[PDB]
C-alpha cells in the first residue's frame, strides 16, 4: 500500500474497496474532503477533469515555448500569446468566449447529466443515432465509443497501469500551470526563460533570491 | 536464477529473465522489465532501436572513411550532423512526407503482425505470394531473409543480433555527445585520440571548457 | 469619478492634509534634539505618514471634498473602475474565516455531543480534538456545501422543541 | 462481405455480411446499435450521391473553363449575374435561396416520410438497371464505393483549396509539372517545422 506519508495514518475513508478502486490512490486527504462517497465521486471526476485540462495546457505551453528557444517555432509566451493572437485575428475576445461558451456548455451539460446518471446519454431517438455511442463505460470518467479511437482501453491488462499514468501525469501538469503563474508574478519571465537562468547558476538564481517568495530574508 | 550469462558474477539476477529473450544477462537495476507485456513491448522495442542504430551508425562512418580515402562523390565533406542543409534533387520535406507515407505502411503492418502473430503474413495484392507459417514477432523471415542464413544456429545469430545493436545503440548515443562537445564528426575524433590518448581524454577536453 | 468623487492623487485637500500633518509634527520634532529617541520616533511616524499617504494614492482610492479616502461597496461600480480591494475582496476574505471559525466550532461540538459528559468537553477543552479540527477546517466551504446537498446540514423540525403557540 | 480493411483483424459481429460495402471498419463503434447503423447507412448513402454530384459538378466546371469550384457565388458577393455553360440567368441571391429552400425542402419532406428508404425503384429507375434482385447487391457496391471516393475527393478537394489556393484541375497540372516540388509537403501549412 504506497502512502503519501510513510508512517500517518491513512484515512479510513480512503481504505475502503470502492475509493481504493480510484487511480493514484495515496491516501493524501488531511482535510477529510472526501469523507463522503458522493462527494469524493464527483471530486474524482472533478480531478479527471483538471488533469486533462492541465495537461493540454501546460503542453500547449512548454512545447511550443521549447521550440521557441530554438529555430523550430516563433510563438509568443504564455502571458503574451492572447493579445498577439487576438491582434490578428478575424473576432474579437467577447465574441470568441461566448461561441465558446455556447459549445463548452452543450458538452459539459451533456458530461453533467452522464455524472448525475451513468449511461443516461444513450436514451433512444435523441441524439440522430449518436446516442448510442455516448454511453460510457463502467467507470466514471472513462468514455468509449468516439472517444478513445485507437481503442486502448479494451485491454484490461494495461488498464490499471494506463490510468496510474493519466492521473500522475495530470497532477503534475497541475502543479507545473502553478509554478507558471508564480514564476510569471516573480520573475517577469517565461518558464523555458526560469529554467535556463536556473541551470546557468542555481546557487543564486531560485526563489530564495527572487525577492518575493521569501519577504523576510 | 540459473548457469546462463551474467552481468555480475554472482549477483542474484531477478527472475523473470530467464534466457528466453536473445542476450539475456539478467541486467535490468531499474527493474523496467517486471510486467511480462512490458518486457514483450520492450523487447520489440530494443530490436527495433538496435536494427535502426546499426544501420545509422554504418551511415555515419562508411562515407567518412571513403572520405578519408582517394573515394569522391557529391556529398564527401559534408558531416552526418550538417546533411540536412544539403541540396538535393527534392526538398526537405517532400521526401519527410513520401517517407512518413512509406513507414506508416510498413509499421502498421509490422503492428498488426505484433498484435497478432501470422496474421499480415500475406501479401495484399499478390495472395500467391506469402511468409511462412512458422515465425514470431521481430523476427519476419522469408523474403527478408532470402539467403536463408536463419535455417542453422538461430540462437546464436540472435545473440550476435542483439550485441551489435546494443553496441551501435551505445555508439549513435557516443556520436551526438562527441557531436555536442568537441564539434567536430566522429572520425577526426577518433584520429586525434589515436594521435596522443594520453592528453586526449574526455576528462582533459571536457575540463579544458570548463 | 464615482458619485463625483476625485481620485486622492489629484485631491488638493488631500496633499493639504498630508501636510498638515506632517507639519504639526515637524513642529513638534523642532522642540527636541537631533540624535535622541524622541527625535528618532518622530521621524519614524513621519516616515510612515508619508509611506501611508503614498500608499493610499497608489492604490486609486477616491477622496471626497474634505480629501479622505472613500469606499465603494458597489460590486458593479468596485469591479468596473477598479475598486474591488475595497469592499469585496476583504468581503470574501471575512467570509471565509469567519465560516472557518463557525464551521469548526459546530464540528466540535457534534464530536463532543456523543460522549458521556459532553458538558465536560465544553468547559475543558479538548486540545487534540479542537486542534485536528481546527487544521481540518481549511476545506469549510466544500465541506458545508457537501453537507448541505446531503441534507446533513439542518435538523428535522420534529427533532426541535417549540413553544406551546 | 466487401472485404477486410484492416487484415490480419476479425469483422464486427454488428454488421451484417449482405450489406452493401462492408468491409468491417468501424473501429469506434459507431453502428453498434441496430436503430443507428439504418440511418447511418441511408446517411451515408445519400452522402455519396451527392458527393458524387458535387465533385462531377467542380470538376466539369474547372474543365470546361467556367471556373473553380470555389469562385461559382463570387457573382453574388461583388456583384453580378450567374451564368450555366455561358449562357446568363436572371436569377439573385434573393429568389435562389427561397426557390432552391422550396425545392428542397419538399423533395427531402417526401423521401423522408418513407420511413428511411434507400433504394426506392420505379420512377427513380426508368431503365430497369436494377430490376432483377441478383444483380442489385452488385450495382449497389460499386455506388457505395463511387461515392466514398467521391466524398474524400470533396475532402480532399477543400483541403487542398484552403491550403494553396487553386482548384483542383490547377493543382493536378502543377503537381504533375513539378511532383517532388509541389505536393502537400511544400504547402507550408500541412508540414509546420519544414
Ligand atoms: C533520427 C533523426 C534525425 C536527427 C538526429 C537529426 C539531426 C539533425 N538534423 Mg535533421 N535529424 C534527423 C532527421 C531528419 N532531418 C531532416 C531534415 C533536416 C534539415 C532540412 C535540417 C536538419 C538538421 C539537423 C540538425 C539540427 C536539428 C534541427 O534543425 O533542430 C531544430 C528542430 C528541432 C529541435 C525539433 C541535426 C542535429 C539541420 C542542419 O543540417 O543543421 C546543421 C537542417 O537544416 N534536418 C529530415 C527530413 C528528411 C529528417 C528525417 O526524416
Ligand atoms: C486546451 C489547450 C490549449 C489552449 C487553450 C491553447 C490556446 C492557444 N494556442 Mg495552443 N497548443 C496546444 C494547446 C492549447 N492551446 C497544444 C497541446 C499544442 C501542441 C504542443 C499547441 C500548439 C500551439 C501552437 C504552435 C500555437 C498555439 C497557439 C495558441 C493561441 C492562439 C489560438 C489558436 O491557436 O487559434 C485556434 C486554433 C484552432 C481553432 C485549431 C486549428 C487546427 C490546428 C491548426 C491543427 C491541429 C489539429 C487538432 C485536431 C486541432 C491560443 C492562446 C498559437 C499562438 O501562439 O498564437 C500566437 C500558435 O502558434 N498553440
Ligand atoms: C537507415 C539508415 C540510413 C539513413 C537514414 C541514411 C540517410 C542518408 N544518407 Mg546514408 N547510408 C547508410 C544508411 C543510412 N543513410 C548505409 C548503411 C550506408 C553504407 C552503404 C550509407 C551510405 C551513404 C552514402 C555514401 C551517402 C549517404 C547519404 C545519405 C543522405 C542522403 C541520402 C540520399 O541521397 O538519398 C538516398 C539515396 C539512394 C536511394 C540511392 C541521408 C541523410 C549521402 C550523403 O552523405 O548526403 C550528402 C551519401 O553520399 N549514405
Ligand atoms: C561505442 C562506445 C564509445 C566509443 C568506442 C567511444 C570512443 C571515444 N570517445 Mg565517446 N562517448 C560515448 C561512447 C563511446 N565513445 C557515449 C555513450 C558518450 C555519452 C554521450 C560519449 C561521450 C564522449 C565525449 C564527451 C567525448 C568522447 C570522446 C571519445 C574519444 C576519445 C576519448 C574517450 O575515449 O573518452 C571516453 C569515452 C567514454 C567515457 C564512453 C564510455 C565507454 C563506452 C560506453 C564504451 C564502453 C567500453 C566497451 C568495453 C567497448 C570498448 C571499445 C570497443 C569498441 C573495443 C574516443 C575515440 C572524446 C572525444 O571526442 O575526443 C576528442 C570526448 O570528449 N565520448
Ligand atoms: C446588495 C444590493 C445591490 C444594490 C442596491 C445594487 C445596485 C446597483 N448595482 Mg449591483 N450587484 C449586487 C448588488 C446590488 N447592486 C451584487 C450582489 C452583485 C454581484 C452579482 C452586483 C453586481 C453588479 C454589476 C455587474 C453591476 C451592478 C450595477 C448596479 C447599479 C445599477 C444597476 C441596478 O440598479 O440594478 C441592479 C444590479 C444588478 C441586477 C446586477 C446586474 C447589473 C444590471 C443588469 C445593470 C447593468 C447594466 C448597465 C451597466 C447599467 C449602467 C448603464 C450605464 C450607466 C453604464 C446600482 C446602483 C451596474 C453598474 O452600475 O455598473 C457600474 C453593473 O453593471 N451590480
Ligand atoms: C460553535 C460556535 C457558534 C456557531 C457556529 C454559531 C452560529 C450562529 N449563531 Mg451564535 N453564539 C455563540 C456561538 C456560535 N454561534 C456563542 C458562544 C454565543 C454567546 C455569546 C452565541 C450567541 C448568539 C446570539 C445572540 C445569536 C447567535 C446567532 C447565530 C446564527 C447567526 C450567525 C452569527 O454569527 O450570529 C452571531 C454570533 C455571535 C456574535 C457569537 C459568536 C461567538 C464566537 C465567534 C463563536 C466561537 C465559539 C467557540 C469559542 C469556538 C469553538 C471552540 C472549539 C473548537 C473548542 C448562527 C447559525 C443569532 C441567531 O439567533 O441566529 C439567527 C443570534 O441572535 N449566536
Ligand atoms: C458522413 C458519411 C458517412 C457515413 C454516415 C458512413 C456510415 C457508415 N459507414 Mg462509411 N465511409 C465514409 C463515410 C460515411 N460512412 C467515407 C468518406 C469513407 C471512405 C474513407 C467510408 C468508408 C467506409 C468503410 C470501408 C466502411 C464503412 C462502413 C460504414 C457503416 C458502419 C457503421 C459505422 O461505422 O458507423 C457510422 C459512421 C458515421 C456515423 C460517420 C461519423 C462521421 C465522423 C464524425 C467523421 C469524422 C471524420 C472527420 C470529421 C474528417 C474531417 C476532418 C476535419 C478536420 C474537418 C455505416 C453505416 C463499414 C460498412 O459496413 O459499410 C456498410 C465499412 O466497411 N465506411
Ligand atoms: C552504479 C550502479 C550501482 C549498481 O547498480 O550496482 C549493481 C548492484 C545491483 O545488484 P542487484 O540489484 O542484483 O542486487 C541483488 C544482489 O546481487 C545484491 O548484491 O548494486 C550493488 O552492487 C549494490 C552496492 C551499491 C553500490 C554503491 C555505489 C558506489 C558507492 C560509492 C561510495
Ligand atoms: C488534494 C487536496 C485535498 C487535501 O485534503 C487538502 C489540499 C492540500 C487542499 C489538497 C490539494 C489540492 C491542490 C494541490 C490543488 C491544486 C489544484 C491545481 C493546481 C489545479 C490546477 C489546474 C490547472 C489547469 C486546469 C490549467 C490549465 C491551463 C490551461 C488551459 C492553459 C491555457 C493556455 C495556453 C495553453 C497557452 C495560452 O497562451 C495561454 C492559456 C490560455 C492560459
Ligand atoms: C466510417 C467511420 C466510422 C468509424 O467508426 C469512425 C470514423 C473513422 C469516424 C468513420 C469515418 C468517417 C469518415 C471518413 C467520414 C467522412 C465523410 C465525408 C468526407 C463526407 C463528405 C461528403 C461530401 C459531400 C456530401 C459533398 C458534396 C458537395 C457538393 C454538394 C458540392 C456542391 C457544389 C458544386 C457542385 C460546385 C459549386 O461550385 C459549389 C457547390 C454548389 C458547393
Ligand atoms: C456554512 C456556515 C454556517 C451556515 C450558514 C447558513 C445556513 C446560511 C443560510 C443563509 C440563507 C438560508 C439565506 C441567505 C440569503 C442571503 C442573502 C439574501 C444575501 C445576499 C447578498 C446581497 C444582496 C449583496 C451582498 C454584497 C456583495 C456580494 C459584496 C459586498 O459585501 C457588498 C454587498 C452588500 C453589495 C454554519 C452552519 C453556521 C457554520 C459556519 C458557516
Amino acid at each position: 500500500r504506497q502512502s503519501w506519508l510513510p508512517g500517518s495514518q491513512i484515512p479510513a475513508h480512503l481504505d475502503t474497496p470502492a475509493a481504493q478502486a480510484l487511480a493514484g490512490n495515496f491516501g493524501f486527504d488531511p482535510l477529510g474532503l472526501g469523507k463522503d462517497p458522493v462527494a469524493l465521486r464527483w471530486y474524482q471526476q472533478a480531478e479527471l477533469i483538471h488533469c486533462r485540462t492541465a495537461m493540454a495546457g501546460v503542453a500547449g505551453i512548454l512545447i511550443p515555448g521549447l521550440l521557441t528557444k530554438a529555430g523550430a517555432l516563433n510563438v509568443p509566451e504564455w502571458y503574451d500569446a492572447g493579445k498577439v493572437a487576438i491582434e490578428n485575428s478575424f473576432a474579437p475576445w467577447g465574441s470568441l468566449l461566448a461561441v465558446q461558451l455556447f459549445l463548452c456548455g452543450f458538452v459539459e451539460a451533456k458530461r453533467w447529466q452522464d455524472i448525475r446518471k451513468p449511461g443516461s446519454q444513450g436514451e433512444p431517438g435523441s441524439f440522430l443515432g449518436f446516442e448510442a455511442s455516448l454511453k460510457g463505460t463502467s467507470e466514471l470518467g472513462y468514455p468509449g465509443g468516439p472517444f478513445d479511437p485507437l481503442g486502448l482501453s479494451k485491454e484490461a491488462d494495461k488498464w490499471a497501469d494506463w490510468k496510474l499514468k493519466e492521473v500522475k501525469n495530470g497532477r503534475l501538469a497541475m502543479l507545473a500551470f502553478l509554478g507558471f503563474v508564480a514564476q510569471k508574478y516573480a520573475t517577469g519571465a517565461g518558464p523555458v526563460d526560469n529554467l535556463a537562468a536556473h541551470l546557468k547558476d542555481p546557487w543564486h538564481v531560485n526563489y530564495a533570491t527572487n525577492g518575493v517568495s521569501l519577504p523576510f530574508l | 536464477d540459473a548457469a546462463l550469462p551474467s552481468w555480475m558474477p554472482g549477483a542474484d539476477l531477478p527472475g523473470y529473465l530467464n534466457g528466453t529473450l536473445p542476450g539475456d544477462f539478467g541486467f535490468d537495476p531499474l527493474y523496467l522489465g517486471q510486467d511480462p507485456v512490458k518486457l514483450k513491448w520492450y523487447a520489440q522495442a530494443e530490436l527495433m532501436n538496435a536494427r535502426f542504430a546499426m544501420l545509422a551508425v554504418a551511415g555515419i562512418l562508411v562515407p567518412e572513411l571513403l572520405s578519408n580515402i582517394g573515394f569522391s562523390w557529391p556529398g564527401a565533406g559534408v558531416a552526418w550532423y550538417d546533411a540536412g542543409k544539403f541540396e538535393y534533387f527534392a526538398p526537405a520535406s517532400s521526401l519527410f512526407g513520401v517517407q512518413m507515407l512509406l513507414f506508416a505502411w510498413v509499421e502498421i503492418r509490422r503492428y498488426q503482425d505484433f498484435v497478432k502473430p501470422g496474421s499480415a503474413n500475406q501479401d495484399p495484392i499478390f495472395t500467391n505470394n506469402k511468409l511462412p507459417d512458422g515465425n514470431e514477432p521481430g523476427y519476419p523471415g522469408g523474403i527478408f531473409d532470402p539467403f536463408g542464413w536463419s535455417k542453422g544456429d538461430i540462437k546464436s545469430l540472435k545473440l550476435k543480433e542483439i550485441k551489435n545493436g546494443r553496441l551501435a545503440m551505445l555508439a549513435f548515443a557516443g556520436f551526438i555527445g562527441q557531436a555536442y562537445t568537441t564539434g567536430t564528426t566522429p572520425l577526426k575524433n577518433l584520429s586525434t585520440h589515436l594521435a596522443d590518448p594520453w592528453s586526449t581524454t574526455v576528462w582533459q577536453n571536457d575540463l579544458a571548457r570548463l | 469619478d464615482i458619485a463625483g468623487l476625485t481620485p486622492c492623487s489629484e485631491s488638493k485637500a488631500y496633499a493639504k492634509l498630508e501636510k498638515k500633518e506632517l507639519k504639526t509634527l515637524e513642529k513638534r520634532l523642532k522642540q527636541y534634539e537631533a540624535d535622541s529617541a524622541p527625535a528618532v520616533a518622530l521621524k519614524a511616524t513621519m516616515e510612515r505618514t508619508k509611506a501611508r499617504f503614498a500608499n493610499y494614492a497608489k492604490a486609486g482610492l477616491l477622496c471626497g471634498n474634505d480629501g479622505l479616502p472613500h469606499l465603494i461597496a458597489d460590486p458593479g461600480l468596485a469591479l468596473k473602475y477598479g475598486h474591488a480591494g475595497e469592499v469585496f475582496i476583504p468581503t470574501f476574505g471575512f467570509l471565509y474565516v469567519a465560516g472557518y471559525i463557525g464551521y469548526v466550532g459546530r464540528q466540535y461540538l457534534i464530536a463532543v455531543k456523543g460522549e458521556a459528559k459532553p458538558t465536560d468537553k465544553e468547559i475543558i477543552i479538548d486540545v487534540p480534538l479542537a486542534t485536528k479540527l481546527a487544521w481540518q477546517g481549511a476545506g469549510w466551504p466544500l465541506a458545508a456545501v457537501q453537507e448541505l446537498q446531503r441534507g446533513t446540514l439542518l435538523e428535522k423540525e420534529e427533532n426541535i422543541t417549540v413553544s406551546p403557540r | 462481405k466487401a472485404g477486410n480493411w484492416l487484415p490480419g483483424s476479425d469483422a464486427p459481429a454488428w454488421l451484417p455480411d449482405d450489406l452493401p460495402g462492408n468491409y468491417g471498419f468501424d473501429p469506434l463503434s459507431l453502428g453498434k446499435e441496430p436503430a443507428s447503423l439504418k440511418r447511418f447507412t441511408e446517411s451515408e448513402v445519400i452522402h455519396g450521391r451527392w458527393a458524387m454530384l458535387g465533385v462531377a459538378g467542380s470538376l466539369a466546371v474547372e474543365l470546361l473553363g467556367y471556373g473553380n469550384w470555389y469562385d461559382a457565388p463570387l457573382w453574388a458577393v461583388n456583384g453580378g449575374k450567374a451564368t450555366w455553360f455561358g449562357i446568363e440567368v436572371p436569377f439573385d441571391l434573393n429568389a435562389l435561396l427561397a426557390f432552391e429552400f422550396v425545392a428542397m425542402a419538399a423533395a427531402e419532406g417526401q423521401r423522408g416520410d418513407a420511413g428511411g428508404v434507400v433504394y426506392p425503384g420505379g420512377a427513380f429507375d426508368p431503365l430497369g438497371f436494377a430490376k432483377d434482385s441478383s444483380k442489385s447487391g452488385e450495382l449497389k457496391l460499386k455506388e457505395i464505393k463511387n461515392g466514398r471516393l467521391a466524398m474524400v475527393a470533396f475532402l480532399g478537394f477543400v483541403a487542398q483549396h484552403a491550403a494553396t489556393g487553386k482548384g483542383p484541375i490547377a493543382a493536378l497540372g502543377e503537381h504533375l509539372a513539378n511532383p517532388w516540388g509541389a505536393n502537400f509537403a511544400t504547402n507550408g501549412i500541412s508540414v509546420p517545422f519544414f
